[PDB]
RNA sequence: AGUAUGGGAGAGGAUGGUAGAAUUCCAGGUGUAGCGGUGAAAUGCGUAGAGAUCUGGAGGAAUACCGAUGGCGAAGGCAGCCAUCUGGCCUAAUACUGACGCUGAGGUACGAAAGCAUGGGGAGCAAACAGGAUUAGAUACCCUGGUAGUCCAUGCCGUAAACGAUGUCUACUAGCCGUUGGGGCCUUUGAGGCUUUAGUGGCGCAGCUAACGCGAUAAGUAGACCGCCUGGGGAGUACGGUC
């Protein structure tokens, strides 16, 4: 399969549903197949510029291995979830498991 | 975005500010935005600039 | 009637004119002056002296509202920005800061054609 | 270099937010390309401002 | 796109000897597999002229190799075209 | 000449999403006589409230900085970021086929911009056109407006100073200094110094040229194949034909 790295920005008002959404996505990836090499919750951070009249957001980092169907459903779920204001998905070669900066 | 000091004089503030602006070089973009430059003209200008740069480098090495 | 201690000066200085407007924060205008409003018609409207005379007029007009310190924003490649910022200090305000806010497109709309003078 | 290393990303950014040229920073061309990609990704992630 | 396993399967099926990769049979089989795989891509993207150039190059290379094989050994040529279903 | 396996760089192509800056328009708050434009003016906009300033919304087009005598592509050409599909190139060592090559009349594919057909879209710009200036006259250059078009989908057209004004392929012939993507070696700790390869630049010995100039990216020394020229106009024109 292909390794992907996903960064999600969650609305600070929905900060206490992030665990539920993360577990749901992890369960979907696992039932497809999936190897969640890394998952980090950077926390609630201030934004460099306001997004959607908001100044803070919850930052979530995931590194997954999945197939085309898992990717398509994951992206569609990200699009339709209103708590997620901005998501970045980048493909990577190699699985990255070490702790990253901003994990503090 | 120049912030004056406590006892900072007005003329010194104006001066420090507009070569802060000269360092920023916004006025160059403003001048560029007055008229449309065709791609052929832009490429000719950039080629001339590259030639001048290379001739300057040789002189400064010598 | 309304009193306010802190305000912002906006100097819109083009190559044909220079408008100085004194507002309070959140962008509510209090007094404004232009080179056209002090005579200086036509080509003479762009000289730095006209920018100066518009600037003191605006400063004195705002003195009625009674602001002692202000922050300055200059936009445009005008010849009168020097005079406009200088005249406020002569009027007697305290300049907290001064910044340039000329908008820069990130390769947006096509500008008009070149003049073949 | 990746987009998460905000401290190094700021070392090549002016106070306005513009990317600093390689002719000024003395960097290699490939490193400069990677740096520009990382900066553009970090701006999208709202980690660093686009301007100012 | 074909993968290493598919290419190895084709090579093993059409090899004339051990560690044989350069024989005209192997080369023509690989080119035929690649062309048949790219047909589907060019159905979806009608205006990918830049990739169609590489497809045309593959077709030309296969034709040249088939002509060379026919010149050298007729029986091998007929066997290969029959195996891959090529009309000529 | 080609094939399999590892590694690498790239604005190469196609599809779909998405981000920020700016212009225009709309609505609202603050606010009041100008704004705009030029060599100078005028046409134009504004007291049913402009311009300026702040907040929100709509839409289209293009991607600042990085950016480079940089990169990729047969050429035409290709720049925000992300995913999917996909072509070529570079680089190391073995392994494999065994001349399978070069060029190419006809033929065929691609081919900037403008233009054409059907249907959408339309912010900014702007042929045609309207008005204001200038002028002996203005038919133009300047100014205020402004429709095709520029954008998208599906096709056509097949032309450019489509240029390096330099057809493709191969071998050989002093050196010096840059730069991009790789390979190797050496210091000795991490950044430098030698080479080699494929591109991209500046000088320059020999040689060549009417001269200007070219000079391992030849316009030098040789070979293979193709295209083209034969004084200037008439003329890339008429007739015939193909599209
Ligand atoms: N497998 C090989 C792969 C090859 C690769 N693909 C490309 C390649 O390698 N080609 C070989 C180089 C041939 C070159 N094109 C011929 C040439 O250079 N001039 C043409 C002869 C004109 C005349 N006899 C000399 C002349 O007037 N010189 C001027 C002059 O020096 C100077 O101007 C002025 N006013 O003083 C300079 C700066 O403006 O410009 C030059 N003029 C120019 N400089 C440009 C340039 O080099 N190119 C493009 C074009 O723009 C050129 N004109």
């Amino acid at each position: 399969m292909r390794h992907y790295e996903i960064v999600l920005l969650v609305h600070p008002d929905q900060s206490d549903q992030v665990v539920g959404m993360v577990e749901r996505y992890i369960s979907q990836i696992k039932e497809a197949d999936g190897q969640i090499h890394r998952l980090e919750d950077w926390g609630r951070r201030q934004l460099a510029y306001p997004i959607n009249k908001i100044h803070k957001a919850h930052y979530i980092l995931m590194n997954v291995e999945c197939g085309q169907s898992t990717l398509d459903e994951l992206e569609e779920l990200f699009r339709y979830n209103d708590a997620i204001i901005r998501n970045l998905i980048i493909r990577r070669e190699h699985a990255i498991t070490e702790e990253s900066l901003l994990a503090k | 975005q120049v912030k004056l000091k406590e006892g900072e004089p007005v003329d010194v503030a104006i001066r420090r500010f507009k070569r802060s602006c000269e360092k920023a070089g916004v006025l160059a973009d403003v001048r560029k935005r007055e008229f449309y430059e065709k791609p052929t003209q832009e490429r000719k200008r950039k080629k001339a600039a590259a030639v001048k740069r290379y001739q300057k480098k040789l002189a400064r090495e010598s | 009637t309304r009193t306010v201690s802190e305000g912002v000066a906006h100097i819109h200085a083009s190559f044909n004119n220079t408008i100085v407007t004194i507002t309070d924060r959140q962008g509510n205008a209090l007094a404004w002056a232009t080179s056209g409003g002090q005579g200086f018609r036509g080509s003479r409207k762009s000289t730095p002296f006209a920018a100066q005379v518009a600037a003191e007029v605006a400063g004195k007009a705002a003195l009625d509202y009674g602001l002692k310190n202000l922050d300055v924003l200059v936009k445009g490649p005008g010849p009168g920005r020097e005079s406009a910022v200088r005249a406020l200090g002569a009027v007697g305000y305290k300049i907290n800061s001064i910044t340039d806010v000329t908008p820069i497109p990130h390769n947006g709309c096509r500008p008009p054609k070149k003049r073949r003078v | 270099i990746d987009y998460k290393d905000i401290d190094t990303l700021k070392q090549y950014i002016t106070e306005n937010g513009k990317i600093v040229p390689s002719r000024i920073t003395g960097t290699k061309a490939r490193y400069q390309r990677q740096l520009a990609l990382a900066i553009k990704q970090a701006r999208y992630l709202s980690l660093i401002p686009y301007t100012d | 796109a074909l993968t290493n396993a598919d290419r190895a399967e084709i090579i093993a099926k059409f090899a004339r000897a051990e560690n044989d990769t350069g024989s005209p049979e192997v080369q023509v089989a690989l080119l035929t597999a690649q062309i048949n795989d790219l047909q589907g891509h060019f159905k979806a993207h009608k205006h990918d002229h830049h990739s169609r150039r590489g497809l045309i190059r593959m077709v030309n290379q296969r034709r040249k190799l088939l002509d060379y094989l026919n010149g050298k050994d007729h029986e091998r040529y007929t066997a290969l075209i029959g195996a891959l279903g090529l009309r000529r």
